[PDB]
């Protein structure tokens, strides 16, 4: 079967090199044009260029002539996208596409999973978890909302669970907000009966792989 | 040249809607080098229409295309909840593909829901530490538009505040979160603060 | 002053077929033909009435550009006095031709591993074609005596045969994009004079 697999998410800082890949299988990787597309957060698609794996003939968009290079390794059926001296503006989702058996040669009928590239001057920083206790003044109203506050973590990927993965009901995690300092912060809450305070333990579980911080705090 | 598309389009279930694209260039071979792509939130686009008088396999016949001069149209006959997506037009005549700004297709019929509010005071642990933050959580509102205003004992305050507006889940409704950062003494200098949502009215 | 639309024919995605060769009218332009030299090394850049390096110094009255694609080995037929399927049925050049012929390989654009069937060359025709004519008719060719009633049969087939361009084909069957620039040399009121 035909499918395009791209490298995982890459988080870098300005002034650093990057070389993402997009491997194609299930078809002849010598007669189809392979290219890359940019999609910034909330913006539309921007075409950067294409290449012919058979003989390396690169067609760059006028807006990406020398700002980026495209190459391919025909032996392993993989296409690359190389950056030099990255900028804060390069943060975006980058896809790879190829022409299909039908249409013209730059129709881009087949696409990839998409590669997320984020660049920010902020460095890695483990989160500091704080317990959002249910209001002592009013434990009713909107029931007993217990939650935890995750704060000051730059790498957005963070998973919050309750009681080793239990309490799936009533749980709702809100997407993080990118503070001015470049560090993210989100919150996770769970609604339970007002009289159910501390049913088993009502404990939080926070995981941050980029820093390997395992934090658990009850309330 | 650059293509232009409406920022957004609207249509109720069962009805039809049209999306216009102006700026398509041409070459000696012909004129129609027009294609349309569908992109759902969180995944790659998909080729809906190419050679507007044609379409690929695996695409319902509900998607139709046309062209009158430099204006191209994408016709959708029957709307469904799974049709909400950004639709871009592409001109690939002069060996150069140009994507338009895209248009957001939102299907009506979803009932309005007011936002639920939950304001948490600064936790005791962070209070023992030298920092404090108020968390105002918003959820269960369908219209993806809301502006959070903070007030300190009826006095507007806008020092150290940020907000977002994402979508919760397949539930098809939206949520949001805002954080107010302040010093521990600045916190205990006034009464408990209030979070205003203003979906359409205060809350 | 105004530049020429040469970018519309050389930097295009697709060309027309041979039987439907598209003619591009050029007028009220300053033709800088150097923009053509920077393209891939052409298999054939042959001018029959002038030298290709002298075009920028001359003025032309009416200049027309023709575009089409052929299987490569037929480029020998795109020239004055030639004979063959193309020269006789699709595109005929006069013996008094005054212009330049430009041909380059397009196996990357106009070819697919599955076969691109969007290019035709009108295998058969009842009479030989004259210079600068176009027969876009797709009627059934009556080779026998029985009047063919619009249905292919044992004695009447379709005249348009499709190219099966594929990258696996060797040189000689690959697609070669041909651009024919025809211009009048006599000193009539000029519309294209080049960069002074």
């Amino acid at each position: 079967q035909m499918q395009l697999v791209q490298s995982g998410a890459e988080v870098k800082k300005p002034g650093e090199s990057l070389k993402i890949s997009c491997k194609g299988s299930g078809y002849t990787f010598s007669y189809y044009w392979i290219g890359w597309v940019r999609q910034m957060p909330g913006k539309g698609l921007e075409w950067m260029g294409i290449i012919y794996p058979g003989d390396s003939d690169t067609r760059y968009s006028p807006s990406f002539q020398g700002q980026v290079t495209i190459s391919a390794d025909k032996s392993i059926s993989t296409a690359y996208l190389h950056w030099s001296s990255l900028k804060a503006s390069d943060t975006a989702m980058y896809y790879c596409a190829r022409q299909g058996d039908l249409g013209d040669w730059i129709l881009l009928g087949y696409w990839g999973q998409g590669t997320l590239v984020t660049v920010s001057s902020a460095s890695t920083k483990g989160p500091s978890v704080f317990p959002l206790a249910p209001s002592s003044k009013s434990t009713s109203g909107g029931t007993a909302a217990l939650g935890c506050l995750v704060k000051d973590y730059f790498p957005e990927p963070v998973t919050v669970s309750w009681n080793s993965g239990a309490l799936t009901s009533g749980v709702h995690t809100f997407p993080a907000v990118l503070q001015s300092s470049g560090l993210y912060s989100l919150s996770s809450v769970v609604t339970v009966p007002s009289s159910s305070l501390g049913t088993q333990t009502y404990i939080c579980n926070v995981n941050h792989k980029p820093s390997n911080t395992k934090v658990d705090k009850k309330v | 040249s650059a293509l232009t598309q409406p920022p957004s389009a609207s249509g109720s279930p069962g009805q039809s809607v049209t999306i216009s694209c102006t700026g398509a260039s041409s070459d000696v071979g012909g004129y129609n080098y027009v294609s349309w792509y569908q992109q759902h939130p969180g995944k790659a686009p998909k080729l809906m229409i190419y050679e507007v008088n044609k379409r690929p396999s695996g695409v319902p016949d509900r998607f139709s295309g046309s062209k009158s001069g430099n204006t191209a149209s994408l016709t959708i006959s029957g709307l469904q909840a799974d049709d909400e997506a950004d639709y871009y037009c592409c001109s690939y005549a002069l060996s150069r593909v140009v994507f338009g700004g895209g248009t957001m297709l939102t299907v009506l019929g979803q009932p309005k829901a007011a936002p639920s509010v939950t304001l948490f005071p600064p936790s005791s642990e962070e209070l023992q530490a030298n920092k404090a933050t108020l968390v105002c959580l918003i959820s269960d509102f369908y219209p993806g538009a809301v502006t959070v205003a903070w007030k300190a004992d009826s006095s507007p305050v806008k020092a150290g505040v940020e907000t977002t507006t994402p979508s919760k889940q397949s539930n098809n409704k939206y949520a949001a979160s805002s954080y107010l950062s302040l010093t521990p003494e600045q916190w205990k200098s006034h009464r408990s603060y209030s979070c205003q949502v203003t979906h359409e009215g205060s809350t | 002053t105004n530049l020429c639309p040469f970018h519309e024919v050389f930097n295009a995605t697709t060309f027309a077929s041979v039987y439907a060769w598209n003619r591009k009218r050029i007028s009220n332009c300053v033709a800088d033909y150097s923009v053509i030299y920077n393209f891939a090394p052409f298999f054939a850049f042959k001018c029959y009435g002038v030298s290709p390096t002298k075009l920028n110094d001359l003025c032309f009255t009416n200049v027309y550009a023709d575009s089409f694609v052929i299987r490569g080995n037929e480029v020998s037929q795109i020239a004055p006095g030639q004979t063959g399927n193309i020269a006789d049925y699709n595109y005929k050049l006069p013996d008094d031709f005054t212009g330049c012929v430009i041909a380059w390989n397009s196996n990357k654009l106009d070819s697919k591993p599955s076969g691109n069937y969007n290019y035709l060359y009108r295998l058969l025709r009842k009479s030989k074609l004259k210079p600068f004519e176009r027969d876009i008719s797709t009627e059934i060719y009556q080779a026998g005596n029985k009047p063919c009633n619009g249905v292919a049969g044992p004695n009447c087939y379709s005249p348009l045969q499709s190219y099966g361009f594929r990258p696996t084909y060797g040189v000689g069957h690959q697609p070669y994009r041909v651009v024919v620039l025809s211009f009048e040399l006599l000193h009539a009121p000029a519309t294209v004079c080049g960069p002074k």
